[PDB]
Order: C-alpha cells, then sequence, then structure tokens
C-alpha cells in the first residue's frame, strides 16, 4: 500500500 | 493612476467583506461583485508577466530543466491532444505498475519554498499568508513568474495562461448555473478571490517588506486569478521530509498528466525525497499516459480544475437530512445515530454509481423511520448492538416495512428536489445536441444536467427497491 497517496488538485478551503 | 486602482479596491473589498446575502440576493451580490472587477480589470493591462510565443516553446527547457535535477526524462513527451490539451505521450511501451515518473523535492514549489523564497517577510507578517497555505503558494507563484531568474522559471514558462474556472466565465455562462448547487460555490469562489485581491493589493501598496517584491510595481486582479486557479488546478498535498506533516505543493512533471478513471498512482517517497508515479495501465509507445486525479465530483472538477469529465464514476450531489425535533421519537433516534457514529443531521451524498446512497445514508434512512417498537430494540436487549451494527448493510434489514417507508421517502424526497430546478433533463439533453456553446457554456449545462440525473437515478432506485421490499411484504 502506499503510506502517502497524492490527490492531483486536491481541494482545499479558499475562504480565508 | 494608482489612486483610482486603490479606492476601486477599497470598495470591492467593503462589498465583498459584508455578510452574506439573502437567498435569491446571492445572483445580484455576484453580478455586482462581477462589474466592479471587471472596471478594475478593464484598467489593467492584464497580467503584468508574459512569455513571447507559445507554450510548446517551452517545453524542452522543463524537460531539461527536470532532468538536470533528478527526475524522470525517459519515456515520455509533451504532446498536444485535442479534447484534452498539452499531456504525456508514451514513447516506449509502458506496462501497468511500473514506476515511470519521479520529480524529487527541489523541484516541487511548496509552503515551505514560498516562506524560504523573497516572500518570506511579508509571509512572516501577514496574516492571511500565514492562515492560508494555498494563497500563499498563488503568491509564491506569481513571485517568482516576475523574477527573471527563478529556479522555477522554466516550469512557471509552462504554465497555461489561462483556465476553464467559473473565474474566467462569462456572466451568462453562469447564468446557465442559475438554481443548482454547485453555483452557490461559484458565487463563493468569485466572492473569495476578489476579496482577497482587494485585500492583498492593499497590503502590497503599503507593507514595507513587499517594497522590494517585483509585485510592488504592477499587480492585477488577472495576476491573482491566474495564480490561484493555477494553485487549485494543479495544488497536492505531501509530506515534510520526516513525514509528520502535510504541505501543499506543485509537482511539475506530474502535473501535465491528463485524467482518467482509476485508482491512485501517486505516492510520496521519503527515503529518496521524491514524488512517483507508476503506471495507470498498460500504456504503448504513441499512446497517451493518463493518471487517477481523484474521487472528485463533477462540479469540483469544473469549480477547481476547469473541465466536466463524462462518465465521472464518482460523481455525487449533495442532499441535507436530519431528524426533526418536533419527532417525539427524536431522542431515540438521536441516541441510535449517536451509537451507530452518525450525526444527528448532517449533509449526505447521492452517487450515480450503485450503490446511489452510502452505508452512512442507508443507516440514517433507516433510523429516520424507524417506529418505536424498532428504536426500543435497537436501543436496548442483548441483540440491540448486532442490529444497530448491520443497520448500514443492505442484507440486514430493520424490517420489510422500514424499507418501504424509507424508499418512499428518499424518492419523494429527490422528485421535490427535481422540482426545484430551472429546467427539466430533456431541455438539457436537447441544448447539449442542438446548440453550438462556448466549452464553459457546455460544462455549466452538463454539470447542471448531471445534478438532475443523478436525483432522477435516485428516485428510479428508490422507486424499484420500495416495490422489490412491497412484493417480498406480499409474500
Ligand atoms: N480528462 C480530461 N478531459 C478534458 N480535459 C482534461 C482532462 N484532464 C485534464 N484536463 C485539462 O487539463 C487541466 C489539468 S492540468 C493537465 C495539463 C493540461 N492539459 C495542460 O495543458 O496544461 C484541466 O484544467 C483540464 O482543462
Amino acid at each position: 500500500t502506499l503510506k502517502y497517496p497524492i490527490e492531483a488538485g486536491i481541494v482545499t478551503n479558499w475562504d480565508d | 493612476s494608482p489612486k483610482e486602482i486603490l479606492n476601486l479596491t477599497s470598495e470591492l473589498l467593503q462589498k465583498c467583506s459584508s455578510p452574506a446575502p439573502g437567498p435569491g440576493k446571492e445572483w445580484e451580490e455576484y453580478v455586482q461583485i462581477r462589474t466592479l472587477v471587471e472596471k478594475i480589470r478593464k484598467k489593467q493591462k492584464g497580467l503584468s508577466v508574459t512569455f513571447d510565443g507559445k507554450r510548446e516553446d517551452y517545453f524542452p527547457d522543463l524537460m531539461k530543466w527536470a532532468s538536470e535535477n533528478g527526475a524522470s526524462v525517459e519515456g515520455f513527451e509533451m504532446v498536444n491532444f485535442k479534447e484534452e490539451g498539452f499531456g504525456l505521450r508514451a514513447t516506449r511501451d509502458i506496462k501497468a505498475e511500473e514506476l515511470f515518473l519521479w520529480v524529487p523535492r527541489k523541484l516541487l514549489m511548496t509552503v515551505e519554498s514560498a516562506k524560504n523564497s523573497v516572500l518570506g517577510p511579508l509571509y512572516s507578517q501577514d496574516r492571511i499568508l500565514q492562515a492560508m497555505g494555498n494563497i500563499a503558494l498563488a503568491f509564491h507563484l506569481l513571485c517568482e513568474r516576475a523574477s527573471p531568474n527563478s529556479f522555477w522559471q522554466p516550469y512557471i514558462q509552462t504554465l497555461p495562461s489561462e483556465y476553464d474556472t467559473p473565474l474566467y466565465f462569462e456572466e451568462d455562462e453562469v447564468r446557465y448555473l442559475q438554481s443548482t448547487q454547485a453555483i452557490h460555490d461559484v458565487f463563493s469562489q468569485y466572492k473569495n478571490t476578489a476579496r482577497q485581491y482587494a485585500y492583498f493589493y492593499k497590503v502590497i501598496q503599503t507593507h514595507p517588506h513587499a517594497n522590494k517584491l517585483p509585485l510592488k510595481d504592477s499587480f492585477t486582479y488577472e495576476d491573482y486569478r491566474w495564480a490561484v486557479s493555477s494553485v487549485m488546478t494543479r495544488q497536492n498535498q505531501i509530506p515534510t521530509e520526516d513525514g509528520s506533516r502535510v504541505t501543499l505543493a506543485l509537482i511539475p512533471l506530474w502535473d501535465m498528466c491528463n485524467h482518467t478513471n482509476g485508482l491512485i498512482t501517486t505516492g510520496y517517497n521519503l527515503e529518496d525525497d521524491r514524488c512517483e508515479c507508476v503506471a495507470l495501465q498498460d500504456f504503448r509507445a504513441g499512446e497517451q499516459i493518463y493518471i487517477f486525479y481523484g474521487t472528485r465530483s463533477n462540479a469540483e472538477f469544473v469549480i477547481h480544475s476547469g473541465f466536466f469529465f463524462d462518465n465521472n464514476s464518482h460523481d455525487r450531489v449533495k442532499i441535507k437530512l436530519g431528524v426533526s425535533k418536533s419527532d417525539r421519537l427524536y431522542a431515540m433516534k438521536a441516541e441510535v445515530l449517536a451509537r451507530a457514529g452518525i450525526p444527528t443531521s448532517s449533509v449526505f451524498a447521492l452517487h450515480f454509481t450503485e450503490p446511489p446512497i452510502s452505508a452512512q445514508l442507508l443507516a440514517f434512512l433507516r433510523v429516520f423511520c424507524m417506529t418505536e417498537e424498532e428504536l426500543k430494540e435497537h436501543l436496548l436487549g442483548d441483540s440491540a448492538i448486532d442490529r444497530i451494527f448491520t443497520l448500514g448493510n443492505s442484507e440486514f434489514p430493520v424490517s420489510w416495512d422500514n424499507e418501504v417507508k424509507l424508499w418512499t421517502f428518499l424518492e419523494d424526497r429527490a422528485s421535490l428536489l427535481l422540482k426545484t430546478y430551472k429546467t427539466t433533463i430533456e431541455e438539457d439533453k436537447s441544448v447539449l445536441k442542438n446548440h453550438d456553446l462556448s466549452v464553459r457554456a457546455k460544462m455549466a449545462i452538463k454539470l447542471r444536467l448531471g445534478e438532475k440525473e443523478i436525483l432522477e437515478k435516485a428516485v428510479k432506485s428508490a422507486a424499484v427497491n420500495r416495490e422489490y421490499y412491497r412484493q417480498q411484504m406480499e409474500e
């Protein structure tokens, strides 16, 4: 199993 | 000239810092914000730094750059595709599970490289940069783009000059999304970006630690739009050197891969300190190399990346469900849901791919429709804990009557939600079939159509299950 899977363009919260 | 821009940005900051307007005024507010932004955009010169020529002219250097810093450059090439834009094409047969792409940390653009870049002092002084890693990465990208001799210049000069995120949509392209869920997020995006610009411009014009930044001379709305759209299109979460924490990063070679359904084949190697990607499938020479970005919805794809994915196996819609406090059985249902690890009221997802509802949503619906006796059976007795443990399993229903009730409720709810949309499914299909529209308009209409299609499939699945359990009950 991959210990750190990487998501391409993962969604983050942009509401500061 | 700078003072008029300052007045416009002050007005934009004040309007974008007001509380959320009521339902129905949202759209208006959006348009209002658009207006102001457009004025600001119309008095500026677009991107502050542009590179003469076309993007492909810069792809060799990138490769060369990557090659000279320990990245894999053997086995693929940068190629334009009609249906996907630029991407990786295999020059040699690549077997499935074969390690074919790796990018060391020194090539990446992270929040850590932003803190130790020219942005360092302002980052140490600005609260929003400290709280928002993604905005910090966007400004790192902006600052390095305006630096003539940046280490990441070969990578920046290969980035797109525009995107198909809703920040680039014309107003009538956004109007297609009215009465959807996604449009609200669209609103959010716009508002956020606008506010942030009006904030940071002010900061850039006053704070002393930004005077030696290349942004003090020119910092346009299109600059910030490009930065944030590049980041939300290409940001990734990676562990730090020790692995104890997480940070945001841009991965130069690997982020040119396009998307297809599959599994995540990209992980970080801490020992060799590099991102690594193995082949999603067998790619013969001359075949395009795809990866699987993630289990994101088409709404998220459109809003944060700029494309609608047909046959998205992970597509879903939000649904808001909770137990009413007027229910005389509210306390028992709340206790059962708590024991099952499920909130009493929350947002669930309706999926297109079977099953349309998850185990979480199924257990919630079953508790939502329990009689007082069934709740007692799930709260007291030796068998109670087992029954609540099978609550999310389709194979172990509470009772046929409970299933009939819950599937009836779900069908009715999905049909009502369908009734709340401005257009029907067949209207959208007719428009997509008979009308030629912009790429962005096609994206918006396919998005609203996908929402309603998920709802319709939920309706039909709920009806079929209701009939199945009614028939089992009749025998
Ligand atoms: N499966 C797909 N179908 C259509 N467009 C895709 C796609 N996968 C990726 N894209 C496009 O590629 C972008 C992700 S970054 C991938 C590289 C991009 N093609 C480029 O030339 O720079 C998205 O904004 C989207 O526009």
